[PDB]
């Protein structure tokens, strides 16, 4: 009885994924086993075992960021509270609820896809030249992969993508950096600029030469 | 999401003879961005980056979208466990932080290979 | 993964010694031949419930069942449903054999 849910969130922002039983009625914490884990990676986000309170098998990533509220558990609301979301937290999170009284049959299973996003730095341009000239546009720390576009600022038209070499880097924080070089022919009065696009965020950053 | 599987899971080899460890970046990953190879020594339970080239020879097929490492002239203490880290058509600054990214849609280290040389 | 003695067959199914609460089911022909379920209780007690008991001897790294019914005719694959409840993550693994 999986309920496909979608939760979009931002990095460093505390988000709440929900695993809700329709009944406002109560549950038995000494009977039920609760598991929050990723669908593919199967990494332990958090869990509830009847007779112990010390999550030692919680994964290093989620060691202290995944919290289930117990009073809400008894009320039937197994909702996870995720803190300080990181780019590696975009996963299909699976909440699974087994009742020992029914021979470990599943009473609740909900798959909550989590999308996360981040904002790139404002692009930085320069004008170094060679034989024709070259431009360098650098923007960093955004999620997911950025779309970079170059604009003929004089008339606000879009230059062809074959004029640019892009190399996106993985920041050690999971965020992305990008360096884009554009080689065009020499001309006076060539107002152009750079553009960083986060399609998930719907936000475009432009900077003139 | 995207991850990387590596073979073999466990191998025992003879001293001096080369050993090969493969790795593939499973679909629907587009292409290999950069490859890293890590090994950890028996006791300290911490990994270290294997410097490519020389004794450790790497072969990469972008068409096959898979990479392989070869060890020559195996000292008896070349044993341990070996991971390989790949990335989905993007590049990384340092290998030091590749395995530190789990479930990232653009980075995954291998399952590991256990090696004992006699 | 199993042996034949005493006009019967001992089918042993292994599991990681880490798991401390689990449910081991033996399946052949799609049918549940044997069953065992281990649980850790309060006050450091262990509960074992078995809806179909096959003289299961519970080694700490594997569970073995004994079928004194041979069923040598129509020899099928033998699967071992393994559900891991403790410790997380919860996973179900099927390992199979022949004869
Ligand atoms: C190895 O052992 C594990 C032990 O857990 C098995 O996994 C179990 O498999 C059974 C059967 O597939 C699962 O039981 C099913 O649970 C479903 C949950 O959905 C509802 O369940 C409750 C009860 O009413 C509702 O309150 C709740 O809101 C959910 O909406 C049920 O829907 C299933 O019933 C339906 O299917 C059965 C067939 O099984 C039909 O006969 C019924 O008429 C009905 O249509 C069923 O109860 C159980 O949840 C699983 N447990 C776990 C932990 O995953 C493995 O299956 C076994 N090995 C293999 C190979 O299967
Ligand atoms: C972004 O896009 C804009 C257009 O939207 C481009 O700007 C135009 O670029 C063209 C081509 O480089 C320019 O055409 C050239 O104009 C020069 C003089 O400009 C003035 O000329 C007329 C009067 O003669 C004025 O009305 C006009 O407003 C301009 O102020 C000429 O000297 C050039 O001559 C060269 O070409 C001709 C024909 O090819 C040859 O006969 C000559 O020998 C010489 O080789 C040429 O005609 C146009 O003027 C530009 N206009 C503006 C407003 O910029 C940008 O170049 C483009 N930028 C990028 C980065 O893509
Ligand atoms: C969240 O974690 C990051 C590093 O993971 C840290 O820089 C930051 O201070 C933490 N807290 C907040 C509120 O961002
Ligand atoms: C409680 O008991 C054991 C030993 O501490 C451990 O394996 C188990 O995961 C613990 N769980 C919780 C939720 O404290
Ligand atoms: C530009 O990028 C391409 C790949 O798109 C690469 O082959 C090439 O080495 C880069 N540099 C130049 C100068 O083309
Ligand atoms: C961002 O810029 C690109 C390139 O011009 C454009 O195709 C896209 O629609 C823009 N989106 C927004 C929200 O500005
Ligand atoms: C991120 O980029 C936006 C829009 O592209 C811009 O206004 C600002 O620099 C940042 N702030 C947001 C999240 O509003
Ligand atoms: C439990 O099994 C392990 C192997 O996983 C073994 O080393 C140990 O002796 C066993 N302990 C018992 C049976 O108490």
């Amino acid at each position: 009885d999986t309920q496909e849910k979608e939760v979009r969130a931002m990095v460093g922002s505390d988000v709440e994924l929900s695993c809700a039983c329709p009944e406002g009625s109560r549950f038995d914490l000494n009977d039920v086993y609760v598991y929050w884990q990723t669908s593919e990676s199967k990494t332990v986000v958090t869990y509830h075992i009847p007779q112990n309170s010390s999550l030692e098998n919680v994964d290093s990533r989620y060691r202290n960021r995944a919290l289930m509220s117990p009073a809400g558990m008894l009320r039937g609301d197994f909702s996870l509270r995720l803190f300080n979301v990181t780019p590696q937290d975009e996963q299909k999170f699976h909440c699974l609820v087994l009742s020992q009284s029914l021979g470990f049959q599943e009473v609740l299973s909900v798959e909550v896809t989590l999308h996360v996003a981040a904002n790139f730095s404002v692009p930085v341009v320069s004008a170094p030249h060679s034989p024709e000239l070259t431009f360098t546009c650098t923007s960093i720390n955004g999620y997911p992969r950025p779309n970079v576009y170059w604009i003929n600022k004089t008339d606000n038209s879009l230059l062809d993508q074959a004029l640019q070499n892009d190399t996106v880097f993985l920041n050690m924080r999971g965020l992305y950096d990008v360096v884009s070089v554009l080689r065009i022919a020499r001309t006076p009065s060539v107002n152009i600029g750079c553009c960083i696009e986060n399609v998930l965020l719907q936000q475009n950053l432009t900077v003139g030469s | 999401g995207a991850r990387v599987d590596q073979t073999p899971r466990s191998v025992t080899k003879e001293t001096g003879e080369s050993l090969t460890i493969n790795c593939v970046l499973r679909d629907p990953s587009y292409a290999l961005g950069s490859t890293c190879w890590y090994r950890k020594k028996s006791g300290s339970t911490n990994e270290e980056s294997i410097s490519k080239g020389g004794r450790y020879v790497e072969t990469v097929n972008s068409g096959s979208k898979s990479f392989s490492l070869r060890i020559n002239d195996l000292t008896v203490e070349d044993g341990g466990t070996y991971r390989c880290g790949a990335t989905d058509t993007v590049r990384i600054y340092s290998c030091d932080y590749l395995c530190a990214l789990n479930g990232h849609r653009d980075a995954a280290c291998g399952g590991g290979t256990v090696v004992t040389v006699n | 993964m199993f042996i034949f003695h005493n006009g019967g067959v001992q089918i042993l199914c292994k599991y990681p010694d880490i798991v401390q609460q689990f449910k081991m089911q033996l399946l052949k022909g799609g049918q549940i031949l044997c069953d065992l379920t281990k649980t850790k209780g309060s006050g450091n007690t262990v509960s074992i419930k078995s809806l179909k008991f096959c003289h299961s001897q519970l080694s700490n790294n594997s569970v073995s069942f004994f079928l004194y019914n041979l069923d040598h005719s129509h020899a099928n694959y033998y699967f071992c449903n393994l559900s891991i409840f403790d410790p997380p993550p919860f996973k179900v693994t099927l390992t199979g054999g022949y004869l």
